[PDB]
């Protein structure tokens, strides 16, 4: 389950990390346009 | 013998149990539903608690296939199919905060009935009708009953024909006169018992192959001892375990279940499995608020994590215990073990079921098979009656009275019933070491067009009736040349490799899916960009655009107080403020542990 270097839970925790940023985004948007 | 393991003792008292407790619990939530009237038999009466629809959400999707097929394929190549069910906690969640609000508040029993709505004629209704049964009758109980006999046929004694004529007439006992909430209520407890046992079952196998390490290790060199004899030795490639095993996202094309597919097509018929799909949507709109349905769906997402864990882990070590029969590639010993000259790598679960554990634990397990596969018969048989009474006998009765259409109902109920007997024949004879990939290409077919007609409908004001009609016949047309043109040719095996040409037969299932995804959604653009559209006066609530908008609507199919409220109050879809933060805040969580999940393992 690894990817170049990375180990696998790191990928979790990057992948929350972006979604999380993914979903603040949205809302941001949401909120300025609506 | 491997069928006599069960014959002891407590697997029988486990069994039987099960049984009662499953008949009991039916006839209890029979006699809790105010059958008689529409609203309160095929919708529940619009009050079920949230967690209960969570638990049908999972126990309808979740049947005796899913065992089956992903050990059996997660003995093939690894993880690959475990994202079906990870796939679904995101489109459940899709679901519930934007189509269930729409089909609640156009107060629609029914797919078809909520596109007449929108459309305005009875062709879109009925077509849909007609395919959505087909594709049940075909996809859905196919999948049930090859299953149920893979895992009858190891793990009992029982022969196919009495074995399905039993489970369906337990199954008919209080589905055939219990409607949505005797289907949830009975539900639960199927979710329940598969949870516990399965856990129960997926904790034993790790620890006998030593643990999540050892069992990777051991995994990879789990190549059977045989691969050679009768007339030519094998490419190599039949048996050894694959190198991207342990990955979600394969090759794009080298390897099977590629991730450009796999998310994409997936999705697309996801769409139609969770969103479109009569048999799950019932269960969300049997709902006593609006909030219920949220918290339903979130559960079913969150216990929708666990199936990989449960199934397709399983079979891994499944086959890395017993490599010579869950990785046989020689037509002789394939033959002799379980059945199917190529296969053997369907019995994965069942014989990691009758093996690994013990007595009474195989009991239980054994009875956790038969609590699949019922809830998604029960959970298909009322979904199709409720098609056939909303759409087609309907239609064939303007002047029915609610009565007729309940007992028109039950009858359909039976006949389907008579379908499964009759399809048994089928199942059993047929070369069907093949069968689950057959399933999924039928799904993938017919499934794409009707996600792209449903995405147009909500998402969009243009569409129009002769659009989407057209735009479904092509689709259809396409999926039926497709189809026709890969059955006649045949899928092709390891050692001998496919005969029919590279256009149709090279490109994976996946991706036509998504072709035909495609396709299906410009023909219905262009098309309706044609055709005069559609005020919307007669789109108020039934488009995301309009459905806040609280006008008057004028019908496209056109106490008194007491009766208006209710039906006002049904058509709410309004919910507290504390309670939808805390199911906003729950969504966003599911989703980021399956962001993780996926991330961790692909
Ligand atoms: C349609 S969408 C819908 O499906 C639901 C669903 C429906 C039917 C089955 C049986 C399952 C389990 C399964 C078994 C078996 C397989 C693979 C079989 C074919 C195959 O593996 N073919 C290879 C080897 C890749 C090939 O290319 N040759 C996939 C899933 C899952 C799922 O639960 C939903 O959540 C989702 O939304």
């Amino acid at each position: 389950q690894g990817l170049g270097n990375l180990q696998p839970w790191m990928q979790g925790l990057i992948a929350v990390a972006v979604f999380l940023v993914l979903v603040a985004i949205a809302f941001a948007v949401n909120h300025f346009w609506c | 013998e491997t069928h006599e393991l069960i014959r002891n003792a407590a697997d029988i008292s486990i069994i039987v149990i099960y049984f009662v407790v499953v008949m009991a619990v039916g006839l209890w939530a029979m006699f809790s539903t105010n059958r008689g009237t529409v609203g309160g038999f095929f919708l529940a009466g619009r009050s079920m608690v949230w967690w209960p629809i969570g638990a049908s959400l999972f126990a309808s999707n979740i049947g005796s296939g899913h065992f089956v097929g992903l050990a059996g394929t997660g003995a093939a190549s690894g993880i690959a199919i475990g994202g079906f069910e990870w796939n679904a906690l995101v489109l459940v969640v899709v679901l519930g905060w934007l189509f269930v609000p729409i089909y609640i508040k156009a107060g629609v029993v029914t797919m078809p009935e909520y596109l007449r709505k929108r459309f305005g004629g009875q062709r879109i209704q009925v077509y849909l009708s007609l395919l959505s049964l087909l594709l049940y009758i075909f996809t859905k109980i196919s999948a049930d009953i090859f299953s149920g006999a893979i895992f009858i046929n190891l793990a009992l004694g029982l022969n196919l024909y009495l074995a399905i004529f039993l489970l369906l007439a337990i199954t008919a006992l209080y589905t055939i006169t219990g409607g949505l909430a005797a289907v949830i209520y009975t539900d639960t407890l199927q979710t329940v018992i598969m949870l516990v046992g399965s856990l129960i079952l997926t904790g034993f196998a790790f620890h006998e192959v030593g643990g999540y390490d050892a069992f990777m290790e051991k995994y990879m060199k789990a190549i059977p001892t045989i691969v050679s004899d009768g007339n030519t030795t094998f490419q190599e490639k039949c048996y050894t375990p694959r190198a991207d095993s342990f990955h979600i996202f394969r090759d794009p094309l080298t390897g099977d279940l590629p991730w450009p597919g796999f998310i994409f097509g997936m999705s697309i018929l996801t769409l139609w499995y969770w969103c479109t799909d009569q048999v799950i949507v019932q269960r969300c709109l049997s709902a006593k608020n609006m909030s219920h349905v949220k918290g339903g769906c979130i559960l079913c997402g969150y216990l929708k994590l666990m199936p990989m864990f449960i199934m397709v882990m399983p079979g891994m070590i499944s086959r890395i215990l017993y490599t010579e029969k869950i990785a046989c590639v020689v037509p002789s010993e394939c033959e002799k073990y379980c059945g199917t000259k190529v296969g053997c790598t369907n019995i994965a679960y069942p014989t990691l079921v009758v093996e690994l554990m013990p007595n009474g634990l195989r009991g239980l397990m054994l009875s956790v098979m038969l609590a699949s596969l019922m809830s998604s018969l029960t959970s298909i048989f009322n979904s199709a009656s409720t098609l056939f009474t909303m759409d087609i006998y309907a239609k064939v009765r303007k002047r029915a009275s609610e009565k007729e259409l309940m007992i028109a109902g039950r009858l359909f109920i039976l006949v389907l019933i008579g379908i499964s007997i009759a399809w048994v024949p089928i199942v059993q004879s047929a070369q069907s070491g093949q069968l689950f990939d057959y399933i999924q290409s039928i799904t993938s077919y017919l499934g794409p067009p009707i996600a792209a007609v449903f995405l147009l409908a909500i998402f969009w004001k243009r569409v129009n009736e002769p659009g989407a009609f057209w735009g479904l016949i092509l689709g259809l047309l396409i999926g039926i040349s497709r189809m026709i043109t890969e059955f006649a040719y045949g899928t092709g095996s390891c050692m001998e490799p496919s005969n029919c040409p590279t256009i149709i037969c090279g490109v994976h299932y996946l991706y036509f899916a998504i072709i035909l995804f495609a396709i299906s959604f410009i023909t219905i653009v262009v098309i309706s960009l044609l055709t005069k559209p559609i005020p919307d006066v007669h789109l108020y609530r039934l488009c995301w655009s309009l459905r806040n908008s609280k006008e008057e609507r004028i019908d496209l199919d056109a106490t008194e107080e007491e009766e208006k409220a209710m039906k006002m109050k049904m058509t709410d879809t309004s919910e507290k403020p504390l309670w939808r933060t805390v199911l906003n805040v729950n969504g966003i969580i599911l989703v980021t542990v399956a962001v993780f999940c996926h991330a961790y393992f692909a």
